[PDB]
């Protein structure tokens, strides 16, 4: 029943510097070592280094000697991480683990996100068929979800009464603003002779947006 | 550093089959005091890795008696004897031996179905979205198998890189298909200065890509 329970998601902006802990519970905590990971889109899982706590040592990936610092309290069992000068590139996953002859146990993970941006509610745009195209039996639609923050939104296509047919393409970070979209395949004798609307929901900014679907131009 | 090169990158499977996945350090991994810090992970969708197997075969307290481990050198090799459901997601590798610790790119075990062609749908931006001086074109591209995908956007027949975004979903739970949204923005301004805007879309399913266009004049 050893676990290691990290903080929170954290929001920071550039230059800040971020503290990340890890309480460790069911071991002897100065008997194994505590591993640092940070697990970045397109990118896999990178090693930053690791902390014996109660020995003074330390073994740090290089590239992060300077960046990153580890600490660790022998008598709350709880290590951890600051990250200083926070940028774009620091936005990932950052996991704890315990280390000594293997991973053994990996915390929960704690999201950094680094941005400039203020809670911005996303702008909803439509996406149908236009151009003179001809629809075939099957149309799909779509709904764009662009420039919000922070994480999580919601598309809701008419309540949820699809069957989906719906695909929701994870969102990404570029530039401190996140942008995801969300499609419905529905058949041609539904729409647009019936209404077909997206539902979006983003709770930080406590807004909910709902965008009818019409042809973008002659069909 | 120790490289770990860990192939095959995708691994499809039908439930029951065996499988097996490589990992070969570019160095030795045994350690001065004479073991081998060599181990396994699982990791599923939104959650933290886990312990498989550590130190080259020996198999962690509460995992499946269907994983195993071995190897020696610059060759290890974790087999699984009959996949089952919950043994699907993406597996690594670690070396603990030399700092820095390194990781494995990963393997994702994943279901094996009929290669489908992707259902590609491309939109022009929004009438809402050029009200606000910006241009965002979608490609959504449905329903395809195998995960591997290319898209390439042409503005008047010239190929155009920066400023696209590609987004793709986890395999389908009913479909065992995958889907991808790529969305190419452009300012307003930039956008009015070309008429001929295409998503070109390279996957097994074809040896010419499935292209699909628009010219603004006519949208
Ligand atoms: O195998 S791991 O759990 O990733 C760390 C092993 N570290 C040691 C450090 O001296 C071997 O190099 C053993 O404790």
């Amino acid at each position: 029943r050893v676990q290691l329970l990290e903080s929170g998601a954290e929001l920071m902006k550039p230059g800040a510097s971020v503290q990340i802990s890890c309480k460790a519970t069911g071991y002897t905590f100065s008997f194994y070592w505590i591993e640092w990971v940070k697990e970045r889109p397109g990118h896999g899982l990178e090693w930053i280094g690791e902390i014996l706590p109660g020995s003074g040592r330390t073994n740090y990936r290089e590239k992060f000697k300077g960046k990153a610092t580890f600490t660790a309290d022998t008598s709350s069992n709880t290590a951890y991480m600051q990250l200083s000068s926070l940028t774009s590139e620091d936005s990932a996953v950052y996991y704890c683990t315990r280390g000594y002859s293997s991973m053994d146990y990996w915390g929960q993970g704690t999201s950094v996100t680094v941005s400039a941006a203020k809670t911005t509610p996303p702008s909803v745009y439509p996406l149908a068929p236009g151009c003179g195209d001809t629809t075939g039996s099957s149309v799909t639609l779509g709904c764009l979800v662009k420039g919000y923050f922070p994480e999580s939104v919601t598309v809701t296509w008419n309540s949820g009464s699809l069957s989906s047919s719906v695909h929701t393409f994870p969102a990404l970070l570029q530039s401190g603003l996140y942008t995801m979209s969300s499609s419905v395949t529905v058949p041609s004798s539904t729409w647009p002779s019936q209404t077909v609307t997206c539902s979006v929901a983003h709770p930080a900014s406590s807004t909910t947006v709902d965008k009818k679907l019409e042809p973008s131009g002659p069909i | 550093e120790l490289v770990m090169t860990q192939s095959p990158l995708s691994l499809p499977v039908s439930l029951g089959d065996q499988a097996s996945i490589s990992c070969r350090p570019s160095q030795s991994l045994v350690h001065s005091n004479g073991n081998t810090y060599l181990h396994w992970y699982l990791q599923k969708p939104g959650q933290s890795p886990k312990l498989l197997i550590y130190r080259v075969s020996n198999r962690f307290s509460g995992v499946p008696d269907r994983f195993s481990g071995s190897g020696s050198g610059t060759a290890f090799t974790l087999k699984i004897s009959r996949v089952e459901a919950e043994d699907l997601g993406v597996y690594f590798c670690s070396q603990g031996t030399h700092v820095p610790y390194t990781f494995g790119g990963g393997t994702k075990l994943e279901l094996k179905r009929a290669d489908a062609a992707p259902t590609v749908s491309i939109f022009p931006p929004s009438s809402e979205q050029l009200t606000s001086g910006g241009a965002s074109v979608v490609c959504f591209l449905n329903n395809f198998y195998p995960k591997d995908i290319n898209v390439k956007w042409k503005i008047d027949g010239s190929e155009r890189q920066n400023g696209v975004l590609n987004s793709w979903t986890d395999q389908d739970s009913k479909d065992s298909t995958y889907s991808m949204s790529s969305t190419l923005t452009l300012t307003k301004d930039e956008y009015e200065r070309h008429n001929s805007y295409t998503c070109e879309a390279t996957h097994k399913t074809s040896t010419s890509p499935i292209v699909k266009s628009f010219n603004r004049n006519e949208c």
